[PDB]
RNA sequence: AGGAGAGCGUCUGUUGUACAUCAACACUAGAUACUGCUAAUACCACUGUGGAGGUAUAGUAUAUAAUCCCUGCCCGGUGCAGUAACAUGUAAA
RNA sequence: UCCUAUUUCCUAGUACCAUUAGUGAACUCAUUUGGUCUGAUCCUAAGUACGCAGUGAGCUAAAUAGAUACAAGGAACUUGACAAGCAUUAC
RNA sequence: AAAGGAAAGGUUAACCGCUAUUUAAACACAAAAAA
RNA sequence: AGGUAUGCAGUAAAA
RNA sequence: UGGUUCGAAAAAAAAAUAAAAAAAAAGA
RNA sequence: UGUAACGGUACAAGCUGUAAACAAAGG
């Protein structure tokens, strides 16, 4: 295939993505969003 | 031509001689006024920014002015709101006309 | 798929320099406004409380400022109106549109009665004189009133285009060397005498050399900006409120007609 | 369509009210006698009691067609364009329909739930706003001026916006009569003048009547399109007879509401458009022909070169289009007095 | 590319007369690596240059040889 | 209904036909009450353009509808009716 | 759809100025973050309701009350009044935690009622030893802003302090001992025990954004000894980067203090240090807006009527002048309000004291009008003008500002309330004068 | 994937090793490798507790290597496959300064390999076009006037060690000879900054003439 | 194209732009600019120079300079330099255009109503081609063969011609007007 | 791709990507037929959806088409309409 | 005591993830030199105050694809003016 | 004329909602209840 | 003509 | 500077991800 | 249950879970 984990690629990272794809690795969390973006 | 031009501009940069150039009339190559375009633009963006500005500093200023001392109250309205609240029989009361 | 946005914007907008010129003259002189000159009055009442309130009283101005005929309409202000009117001008102002407003309070809930039907006929026309003053035909916009002054014009803009003061005095820091035409506007609605309007040059013009680059060649309002557009005597604070049918102006002195002021 | 407020909100088969009442007083016996009194004054005002006919329409629109300062001065416009005429002169208002009586129009683009083309040859338009116009002249006894006259994308006729005495705005159907600051009220003890809301059975023999309802309060729904009008006939106590623009004579409950006068825009027909991107732009397709396409495709279809038809009229589905009739026999008449015949059988008749 | 999924090597089943050698690019890289190493007081030509188990301090050479 | 600011209750309006009679000066009984101003509004917004009609069996008159009265099908398609192997899932579960 | 053309073309120049305004919009905002911390671990986590009757409160509610209260901005001058009413009821009571607590409220909303820490600062003294770090550091710091000076308690808090050092949050420290510098409690033994404990609580338990606290130029010209000055100012030019506009500022005036009094530490200090320091100097440090007050503007129209050309409101080097003459430049004014002293008092607070002897051994020839004597002037303009042709005619003001005579709190209410009345009469019969008054209108 | 850190930890797993950087970092900068879960604060608590370093910054970076395939080889099997692990690059800035020789790598078998000499005049990828934003001295804020050196203040602090007068550090090797200003002249030689100088005498404004046809 | 919907001026447009319209007097409007009472407060000239450019009247002597801050353009700038008004491609000439794609310079007029255009080849010289394209629109003119720019003898001998067609045609049509057929 | 003409389509358009760019299709308009609203017609889970939140100047179906003059005779046949069924009507059916 | 008020208000170090900020179809595709050339726009350009890019060697045969120049004749060619030709030529 | 944006947010107004709420950061400063 | 810097609810008007 | 987050607006779900771990006695 | 993703381990078709091959000798 030419999309996806094949020929090595893996699982989807933010990096292979395109932008507004949300993927962390494991953080925890530290606060909470606004509803202006903040 | 821009070639000769070119190298002899540079040896003279190169060799530090005062920054002059040919002062005789230089053809117009364009047909756009990109320069002003582009000032009208720009001013826009500035003012766009003062504006911008002036909105945060009358923000936090009406804010800190509303928190002040001598001027800041806790109040309630004169006549309670359960004596100015609809009685339930009124006939605009919800419920009371048909729908 | 993409959710970039803001500076990041997917769009692909010209770069071509005149059409974006063009875009400029649809998205500002052809701009489509959906309030009104009384909507705009209404949004600035807190600061135009006695013009609101006179509109809002008398009958047939509101009818008048709302019709479809691009009208401009210079707005004085409570501050005006207080500095510029003598006192018992004011307090007579204010009795009466409270009158007004009280009559029209009465209809929602001998000769004594019939006097009250004099003096409202009375105190609607003279306000109704008033405020249709302040208006007047077609949509006359600040920079076509200030090209029609002659700012803008090589030939006459001259005291307003190079203005300059004694910079030591100011910013000494930086001068260590140095330490050693009326135009004529159509009648109001309730007048005759077309307004004259002209320009003069603000205090915070001479002061432009001094923090920007310059090519020249060989008391005072505290009104921003580099001009100032005076109306009949009235200065203009706040210019092009547009409107669907008009623009409204803010002013700082109301436009008294001559049969409303007193001779002696 | 259905896209706008849900079944709960819009089907309602039997309607228990009439008058849309909005009180002001405390109570509702002072609501009462503000009613009586509220009808009494309409009826003291009321003063036309004889029919509205269409010479009494001729007349008076005869009598209304006889009854450089106003621009944006420094403003040079488009190098071509330049609106027919200027806001103060044009018979429509020439600004936008009001935000808060209309919505964004949905376009199903004649394709139903199973995502299909079920409506065929309609196309996407110009983008419209569907506008909220008040049906049922609910408000009764209370007496609102026309403040302007508004075009509809939707609609074949005009809207005129009624701004009621206490404030309240509203989108009605224009009568071609109907100009600003007409003074309109809908009450059985109102006058018989165009733009007048009344019963049926209040309203005259020969008088002409829109916007009729077929249910008592449920929104008058007979008599819309531009220049179109319908005539009392006949009056008993409880039905009253109609002839309809389709020549159709049927009765109506006395308690249907209708206007008077004829349907504002009666010169709709006349328009010409002069080019097919004209009906592309109102939003319509290309229409082939059923004998264009292979016999596969219509019954009409197939042979070498050009042929007729070869049978009786039929569409794509197989059913005689021209005489057949497809109203359902069985399906009783009901008020229906009498339904027209064929466009050929009226003229030669 | 480096994982050898492309299509890349299909051009390469036929010959070419030759390719080009992109030499103003590449110098220009080059000598911005000379300069950033120069202005230290390196010589990375000089040493690039030099023979094996030859020293050379300095801008010196043949010529050095030469004279000296 | 559309009820209009208390600020600003004048809406836009073209030029009155020469001869119609003035308007009255609007009666905002409405204003006397903050409560009041709210039920009535409440009011206004419980009012409806239209009401419709639609097949309900509950209705003595009620009735449904079939199919055309020619009783014809679309040219050269068979059409093949709905089954739990065709089109067994569209728009909802049964 | 479909548009026409005409509304095309608007639609499509106005969706290309929105793009332009937006981008113009952002220019300015180098110093917004995305990403914005709050604090929150001093919130209590029990419930009050602050209007509740204070008779019904005890320490520990109240305490929270006037907190919450503090933090909400619900700055009402009749609950705040029911709060010191309750609070002196309850002075027996009182927790070091609540008084703390109280204290960081009227401190944070600025309630300038001295009676109230009048009334709790014996009680504060009483209990010190069962005090802890957060509660010496909040009643330090409250007076400190307020003004309500009283020497032998902040020296008492200064010695808890250090008797406590081992339980000492750092940042409390610094703050004592700033709140101490800036009040003037501390004599030379307790000045030099506060350096020693504070160079080694930055040594060993201040990162960089503890550290930057401590830079304060009046700690550091009246209180640090000789290797703590050394230190900090070393310190500094390591910690900069983490540092805001208002620690840059006192970095700078710490800088030019240490040079005008103290050439041998200066000297004593590195080449590197000195070369970190001469470069801040040459940087545009982000000022607050400042502009003068009534009584300036009074004085700045009386001396205008004298007839001496001056400016107003104005910075040199890393100080702000209140006037500055421009025929003799060296001549410069000074307008001292009630803020400007101690409350109840005529001494000057000890940044006034360290500006006004930097200038003076700068060169700058100082005068100085004192609200208390102007206030007794009233509305007159001829006394004004008389009462500054006077200071003119005399010598300037030492190096070394001495404190005035001594007052009483009666007498500071008594001329506050005066000044609140001059201001008014003045304010009006300004507005009036600049009223025409002239349209008269025969509408009767 | 790595376990989530509890809010007490009293036993860290983590490991903070030192990286070796084939590219330039400053002076006070040191790069790390560390699980990619932890987050900035918990780095610098991390370094702060068990270290005792004074911490000014950290950045973050997400590496994952990149695929290979086994092409090479005798034999080979084209199976792709990753050197290394996927883990953050903490970059700390400090107070204090790291040896280039522990932060850096160096060669002398391919001598252009030295980041440690050639510093930011080179980018280390195929980046060809260096972009850096203004730096702190350039902007306006905190930053440094240019006719500061004037001033009695900072003169006062020069002493003896540092001469203000910025017309002491022009290049004479790239600086070119003053010209005469009434004649035509380039604004880049010498005025380095966004306004005209009123000792340039007045210039002429060219309009341009765009239908030169209807005159 | 010569559109109907392009503007009417082909101006460069500088609208007024006005601030929000409920924000106060900005804060450099507080100062006082008597010599004898003196107070500038901060930011002064930034937001004055930026206030005064919105009338867009008084875009300052040195417009656009005055506005551009990014030094790329500075860098470029020269003084005391004699520059050129007209691009090198445009005619006096009416009628005179450049298609860049073919590499021509066409002349377009009407003649008897009819909408003709000639090319002429710019790769023998652009000055050529552009002054052999500017003689031939001149030679039409005075030869008459440009509609409105004909005098009242080119007319008249016009008309001749005009008439012989004329009088061809109603022989064509002799026999409708007579009343036979 | 000029001047003078004829044929076919009025025209601008669509069009078989990769053998058909055409006289083929569409088109502005004139007609005819159906449809009184839970309208007819279409989709064919059918108290549902599009039609249409429209209402006979509307919607749907089938021809012929834009401008001018014209558009003859036939209801015997087939279909449709009409009636209890007839009679009778309807061809731009 | 003539400013429309003479109204305290700088940047709280800052969660997680993306980015090679330039030339360039840089995408789908593959006889894929990534980058030059093949078109508008983007810097008041003597081509933007020396920029971006440049692929083994030989050799007079014809034939082919083109480019230029063709005496006199001028469609006699061809199914058909297909293809060509004109639209440069004292200055 | 083919008849065209209004959800969330900011502004102004209104407001008897609430730490689901602006540093235990800092600067400035004639400033304020009751009696 | 999406949302800009104490933040959650919440009504109206609008370059 | 964007994503994230509120809205558009979506279980119309990008496997190994989150303001997303049993959810206030939190011990200030 | 089964399988897989990452991580550790000879950078692996094996083993294994941040204790990532080993505790067996504790009031």
């Amino acid at each position: 295939a030419k999309v996806g984990p094949s020929k090595g690629r893996g699982p989807l990272l933010a990096k292979f993505a395109p932008v507004g794809f949300k993927k962390g690795f494991g953080a925890i969390g530290l606060g909470r969003h606004t509803k202006k973006g903040f | 031509i821009v070639r000769i031009r070119k190298r002899y501009m540079g040896q003279r940069i190169e060799a530090g001689l005062p920054p002059y150039v040919w002062g005789g009339p230089w053809p117009q190559w364009g047909r756009k006024r990109s320069l002003f375009i582009r000032g009208e633009m720009y001013r826009r963006m500035l003012i766009y920014s003062f504006d911008e500005r002036r909105r945060r500093a009358e923000k936090l200023r009406k804010r800190r002015q509303a928190v002040k001392w001598g001027v800041f109250k806790l109040r309630q309205p004169s006549v309670p709101p359960a004596l100015t609240a609809l009685p339930t029989y009124h006939p605009l009361y919800p419920g009371n006309l048909p729908k | 798929w993409t959710r970039a946005s803001g500076m990041r914007n997917p769009v692909k907008w010209t770069r071509d320099w005149e059409v974006l010129n063009r875009k400029v003259y649809f998205a500002f002189d052809e701009r489509e406004i959906r309030r009104s000159m009384l909507d705009a009055v209404s949004a600035h009442r807190k600061t135009a409380s006695l013009f609101h309130r006179m509109i809002n009283a008398v009958p047939g101005v509101a009818h008048a400022m709302s019709l479809p005929g691009p009208h401009t309409f210079f707005l004085p202000s409570d501050k005006a109106c207080r500095d510029h009117l003598s006192p018992d001008s004011l307090h007579a102002l204010t009795e009466r549109v409270a009158f007004l407003e009280e009559q029209q309070r009465q209809r929602v809930g001998g000769g004594t009665a019939a006097a009250i039907a004099d003096r409202v006929a009375k105190t609607t026309e003279q306000l109704r004189t008033f405020v249709l003053a302040h208006l007047i035909p077609g949509e006359w916009r600040m920079k076509t009133l200030l090209l029609a002054c002659g700012a803008g014009d090589p030939r006459r803009n001259g005291s307003l285009r190079y203005q300059d003061t004694d910079r030591e005095l100011f910013a000494p820091v930086m001068y260590a060397s140095r330490l050693g035409s009326v135009f004529l506007l159509p009648p109001p609605q309730s007048t005759d005498e077309p307004l004259p309007v002209w320009v003069q040059a603000s205090r915070y013009a001479a002061f432009l050399p001094i923090t920007t680059s310059t090519n020249f060649p060989r008391r005072r309002s505290t009104v921003g900006g580099a001009l100032h557009l005076w109306v009949g005597g009235a200065l203009v604070t706040k210019g092009d409120l547009r409107a669907h049918n008009g623009v409204v102006h803010m002013i700082d002195k109301p436009l008294i007609p001559v049969q409303l002021l007193a001779s002696p | 369509s259905s896209s706008y407020l849900p079944r709960a909100a819009t089907h309602r088969n039997r309607v228990a009210f009439q008058l849309f009442a909005t009180p002001r007083e405390p109570t509702a016996s002072k609501a009462a006698a503000a009613a009586r009194a509220a009808a009494e004054a309409v009826a003291r005002s009321s003063t036309v009691s004889a029919p509205f006919t269409v010479q009494k329409q001729q007349r008076l629109l005869a009598l209304l067609a006889a009854s450089d300062l106003f621009r944006v001065h420094g403003l040079p416009g488009f190098s071509g364009f330049r609106p027919s005429s200027p806001p103060h002169l044009s018979k429509l208002f020439r600004g936008r329909v009001s935000r808060h009586l209309s919505c964004r129009r949905v376009n199903h683009l004649g394709r139903n739930n199973s995502g299909r083309i079920t409506v065929r040859f309609r196309g996407a338009g110009h983008f419209r706003r569907l506008r909220f116009v008040d049906y049922k002249r609910g408000r009764k006894d209370i007496f609102g001026t026309v403040l302007r006259l508004e075009y509809d994308p939707n609609r074949s006729a005009h809207l005129a916006l009624l701004q009621y005495d206490d404030g309240v705005l509203s989108y009605i159907l224009a009568t071609e009569v109907t100009r600003p600051g007409d003074r309109v009220v809908a009450s059985k003890h109102a006058s018989i003048a165009p733009g007048n809301c009344l019963p049926l059975g209040n309203i005259p023999v020969s008088t002409i009547v829109h916007n009729v309802e077929l249910r008592p309060g449920a929104g008058g729904q007979i008599v819309r399109a531009g220049g179109c009008y319908a005539t009392v006939v006949a009056k008993d106590r409880h039905f009253v007879t109609l002839k309809l623009s389709s020549t159709e004579v049927r009765r109506f409950p006395a308690d249907c509401w209708a206007t008077v006068g004829q349907v504002s825009n009666a010169a709709h027909a006349e328009r010409i458009r002069g080019k097919a991107g004209v009906s592309y732009w109102m939003g319509e397709r290309p229409r082939t022909r059923g004998k264009a396409m292979n016999p596969v495709d219509h019954p009409h279809g197939g042979g070498t070169g050009k042929k007729g038809l070869k049978r009786p009229p039929v569409s794509k589905w197989g059913i005689l289009c021209k005489g057949y009739k497809t109203r359902a026999k069985k399906k009783p008449l009901g008020l229906i007095v009498r339904r027209k015949k064929a466009n050929k059988l009226i003229k030669k008749f | 590319n480096k994982v050898r999924t492309d299509k890349k090597e299909r051009k390469r089943a036929f010959p070419q007369r030759g390719f080009w050698k992109k030499q103003n690019f590449l110098q220009v890289k080059n000598n911005t690596v000379r300069l950033a190493f120069a202005v230290q007081g390196v010589d990375l030509l000089k040493l690039k240059r030099l023979r094996w188990g030859e020293v050379r301090k300095g801008n010196t050479g043949w010529w050095t040889d030469d004279y000296r | 209904y559309y009820l209009p600011s208390g600020h600003q209750p004048h809406a836009e309006r073209q030029v009155f036909h020469e001869g119609a009679g003035e308007s009255p000066p609007l009666n905002l009984w409405w204003r006397e009450n903050r409560e009041l101003e709210e039920a009535f509004r409440r009011r206004l917004g419980e009012a409806k353009c239209f009401e419709r009609a639609f097949a309900d069996s509950s209705e003595p008159l009620g009735y449904t509808k079939g199919r055309c009265r020619g009783g014809g099908g679309k040219s050269g398609r068979s059409v093949r009716r709905r089954s739990k192997t065709h089109k067994y899932r569209e728009n909802r579960a049964f | 759809g479909i548009l026409r053309p005409r509304e095309r073309l608007l639609l499509n120049a106005l969706k290309k100025e929105a793009d332009i305004r937006y981008r113009g919009r952002r220019m300015h905002k180098r110093f917004r973050s995305w990403a914005q911390q709050r604090v929150r671990h001093y919130w209590l986590p029990q419930k009050v309701c602050v209007t509740s009757d204070p008779q019904l409160m005890d320490g520990s509610y109240i305490a929270a009350c006037v907190q919450k209260a503090a933090t909400l901005r619900k700055h009402d001058l009749q609950l705040w009044h029911g709060f010191s009413k309750r609070i002196l009821e309850l002075a027996d009571s009182l927790t070091p935690q609540q008084m703390g607590y109280i204290f960081y409220g009227y401190g944070k909303s600025l309630f300038r009622h001295e009676e109230l820490y009048r009334g709790l600062l014996p009680f504060v003294a009483e209990a010190l030893p069962e005090f802890h770090s957060h509660a010496l550091m909040t009643v330090a710091w409250a007076l400190e802003r307020v003004r309500v000076n009283d020497r032998a308690v902040v020296a008492q808090i200064a010695e808890e302090a250090l008797a406590k050092k081992d339980l000492m949050r750092p940042a409390d420290f610094i703050k004592i001992v700033n709140c101490v510098a800036r009040m003037g409690a501390a004599p030379p033994s307790l000045a030099a025990a506060l350096s020693a404990e504070l160079m080694r609580v930055l040594d060993e338990k201040c990162n960089a954004l503890l550290f930057r606290g401590a830079v304060d130029h009046v700690a550091v010209a009246t209180l640090y000894s000789d290797p703590l000055r050394l230190y900090l100012l070393e310190r500094f030019t390591k910690t900069a980067i983490c540092c805001r506009p208002m620690h840059y500022q006192k970095a700078f005036q710490s800088a030019v203090a240490i040079r005008v009094l103290h050439p041998p530490v200066w000297q004593q200090l590195s080449k590197a240090v000195r070369n970190f320091y001469i470069r801040l100097s040459l940087r545009r440090i982000p000022q607050r807006a400042r502009r003068p007050s009534p009584l300036h503007w009074d004085v700045s129209n009386a001396l205008a009527k004298l007839g001496v050309f001056h400016r107003n409101t104005f910075q040199w080097g890393c100080f702000w002048i209140d006037i500055g003459e421009i025929d003799d430049r060296r001549q410069c004014w000074f307008v001292d309000g009630p803020s400007d002293f101690y409350s109840s008092t005529n001494e000057y607070t000890e940044a006034n004291k360290l500006q006004h002897r930097i200038l003076s051994e700068l060169g700058w020839n100082i005068r100085r009008v004192r609200w208390n004597d102007w206030v007794q002037l009233g509305t007159d303009m001829d006394a004004k003008v008389e009462y500054l042709r006077k200071l003119r005619e005399r010598p300037p003001w030492p190096a070394i500002l001495t404190d005035g005579p001594s007052s009483s709190r009666q007498e500071m209410v008594a001329n506050l309330r005066s000044a609140r009345d001059v201001q008014r009469a003045l304010k009006e019969r300004r507005e009036k004068n600049r009223q025409p008054h002239s349209l008269v209108m025969n509408l009767g | 994937t790595p376990p989530k850190t509890p809010r007490n930890v009293f036993f860290p797993w983590q490991v903070f090793s030192v990286h070796r950087t084939g590219a330039f970092l400053e002076r006070r900068r040191v790069a790390l490798k560390v699980p990619v879960n932890l987050t900035k604060f918990e780095i610098q608590s991390y370094l702060e507790k068990i270290y005792g370093a004074r911490v000014l910054k950290v950045s973050t970076l997400i590496v994952v290597p990149r695929r290979r395939r086994d092409i090479f080889g005798p034999r080979p099997s084209m199976r792709y496959y990753r050197v290394g692990c996927t883990f953050k690059k903490a970059i700390v800035t400090l107070e204090d300064g790291v040896p280039d020789a522990v932060k850096m790598l160096r060669s002398s078998i391919e001598l252009a390999k030295n980041p440690d000499i050639t510093k930011h005049n080179l980018t280390y990828s195929g980046r060809v076009r260096a972009f850096k934003p203004p730096s702190a001295a350039q902007r306006w804020e905190m930053g440094e006037s240019k006719y500061a050196w004037r001033l009695p203040i900072p003169n006062l602090l020069a002493g003896d060690e540092m001469q203000l007068n910025p017309a002491l550090r022009i290049d004479e090797s790239t600086t070119q000879m003053f010209p005469d200003f009434s004649k035509p002249f380039f604004h880049n030689a010498h005025f380095n900054f966004s306004w005209k100088p009123e000792e340039v005498p007045f210039q002429q404004t060219v309009k341009l003439d765009i239908t030169p046809w209807r005159r | 194209s010569a559109n109907p919907y392009k503007p009417k001026s082909r101006e460069v447009f500088h609208p007024y732009v006005p601030a929000p319209e409920h924000l106060p007097p900005p804060a450099y409007t507080t100062a006082v600019l008597k010599p004898m009472q003196q107070f500038i407060p901060k930011d002064f000239y930034r937001d004055m120079r930026v206030d005064s450019l919105r009338d867009g009247v008084s875009l300052g002597s040195d417009f656009p300079w005055n506005v551009t801050h990014k030094y790329r353009f500075w860098r470029r700038r020269k003084y005391n330099v004699q520059l050129d008004d007209r691009f090198i491609r445009l005619s006096p000439v009416t009628g005179v255009d450049y298609y860049p794609r073919l590499n021509v310079f066409a002349v377009q007029w009407r003649e008897d109503g009819q909408h003709r255009i000639r090319w002429f080849r710019a790769a023998y010289g652009l000055t050529r081609a552009m002054r052999a394209a500017e003689n031939f629109r001149k030679t039409l003119e005075a030869t008459g063969r440009v509609d409105n720019w004909r005098t009242a003898r080119h007319l008249r001998q016009q008309m001749l011609e005009r008439r012989q067609q004329l009088k061809l045609r109603k022989k064509r049509f002799a026999k409708i007007s007579s009343g036979q057929f």
